[PDB]
């Protein structure tokens, strides 16, 4: 029964870890990766330059992206003193260290709108669940006047929302578009006119890694769920399960901790004073990262604190074999 | 000061060179584009330059006799009669506000 005692500990910890929310560091780690990317975009997204021609300057490609709230234009620019010009960023070829293309920005806008909608309305599903289904509205404008709205059936499960997150981080980090220059947040009076990966290089790195590690946490949770614990045969089968299951619990806490470390990297530079805040909401994260951060610390420390159970459960298994 | 342009020389012997100087460039810039005509127009862009990549990418009107400089000057060499007339510079500022200036020169023969 001292074995049955450790079995119960492993399960109940695994149930919290894989099926909980408030009290799972796997969950909050995952949520923090997701909410971080959202704040990243709320905090500096508006200053990303987009519109660069793909094929040729002769396309006057141009589109408005709606956040609802505000609208963002790609392609255009402002005429000195007033009016909107239909010639602007679309006048220069798009590439790394210059500009995003309409197509690239619309990938991001779609991901954003989905992340934003999932998190606000359904919430991140417990890692072990297939998730709820929900409908994001993505909305854009053109001239020639045409308004478009895509309604996307989608799910609030970690793997989905993380792909959304990934699409935004990768674009910024692989393409490093220039930021608009000039009230003004610190980084804009300092990085406008210069690529975004020279202002936010560290921050995009940290975000990239949070997505990875969160992804890896999800993997391990799937396969933690795979292994849930009187002859030699039952003593070996459900006992290998113990080793597999404890080894999973540990790795998950390792990654959950690494995410807490990248979050610090994320929020210790130009975004220190902006992500984490809120209140037209552009320019600060408005994403609940502070909430999620303390809860990840708290939960993680609870499990950390229960590391005897896992030490002293792993022995029992090794004893048997 | 508002964005001027100026041609050196204004009257150009066919076969030779002309330099479109640009006065009052703003110091902080996303990029700029030159065009043939009096207007900013995609299909008549001679060349665009992104400060970001210090990289000049030619548009459809480019004849391969143009060199653009980071002070926005445009040099046109081996000028023909058809190069005569108007040219337009669009400067895009770091804050995505633009400015235009139209330039002109005449090319005569021999
Ligand atoms: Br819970
Ligand atoms: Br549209
Ligand atoms: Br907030």
């Amino acid at each position: 029964q001292a074995i049955n005692q450790a079995v119960n500990n492993l399960n109940e910890r695994a149930k919290t870890l894989a099926g909980g929310t408030t009290n799972s560091p796997a969950y909050q780690a995952t949520l923090l990766a997701l909410r971080s990317v959202l704040g990243l975009w709320n905090s500096m997204g508006y200053a990303v330059i987009c519109g660069g021609y793909t094929k040729s300057p002769g396309e006057n490609n141009q589109k408005d992206f709606h956040y609802t709230g505000t609208t963002i234009n790609c392609g255009g620019s402002t005429n000195s003193n007033g009016t909107h010009s239909y010639n602007g960023t679309n006048t220069l070829k798009a590439d790394k260290n210059v500009s995003l293309s309409i197509e690239q920005y619309e990938k991001i806008h779609e991901a954003y709108q989905i992340l934003s909608k999932a998190l606000k309305q359904a919430g991140l599903a417990p890692l072990n669940s297939k998730g709820e289904k929900l409908e994001a509205h993505v909305t854009t404008s053109k001239y020639q006047t045409k308004t478009t709205t895509s309604v996307i059936d989608t799910t609030n499960d970690a793997q989905n929302l993380l792909t959304q997150a990934q699409t935004i981080v990768n674009t910024l980090k692989d393409y490093c578009p220039i930021l608009i220059a000039k009230n003004t947040p610190s980084w804009q009076t300092a990085g406008g006119g210069k690529n975004s990966c020279a202002t936010f290089g560290a921050e995009f790195s940290a975000a990239s890694d949070m997505i990875n590690n969160a992804q890896k946490i999800v993997q391990e949770t799937q396969q933690l769920s795979a292994n849930q614990p009187n002859s030699p045969s039952s003593l070996t089968a459900l006992a290998q399960k113990m080793l597999k299951n404890a080894q999973s619990q540990a790795e998950i806490l390792k990654l959950a901790n690494q995410v807490e470390s990248d979050f610090n990297k994320l929020s210790s530079g130009h975004l220190k004073d902006y992500i984490g805040k809120c209140d037209n909401n552009w320019g600060n994260g408005c994403a609940g990262v502070e909430e999620t951060q303390s809860l990840l610390k708290t939960s993680a420390a609870d499990f950390n604190n229960q590391t005897p159970q896992i030490n002293q459960a792993q022995n029992l298994a090794n004893t048997l074999i | 000061m508002q964005l001027t342009t100026e041609s050196m020389p204004f009257n150009v012997a066919e076969g030779k060179e002309v330099l479109l100087l640009v006065h009052n460039l703003p110091q902080q810039l996303f990029g700029y584009s030159w065009y043939k005509g009096e207007r900013v127009d995609g299909n008549r862009q001679i060349v665009g330059y992104a400060i970001g990549t210090q990289q000049a990418t030619p548009g459809p009107a480019n004849s391969g006799r143009e060199t653009i400089y980071p002070n926005a000057s445009l040099l046109i060499q081996n000028v023909t009669q058809n190069d005569t007339g108007f040219y337009t510079l669009q400067v895009i500022k770091s804050d995505l506000v633009n400015e235009e200036a139209t330039g002109q020169f005449h090319v005569y023969p021999h």
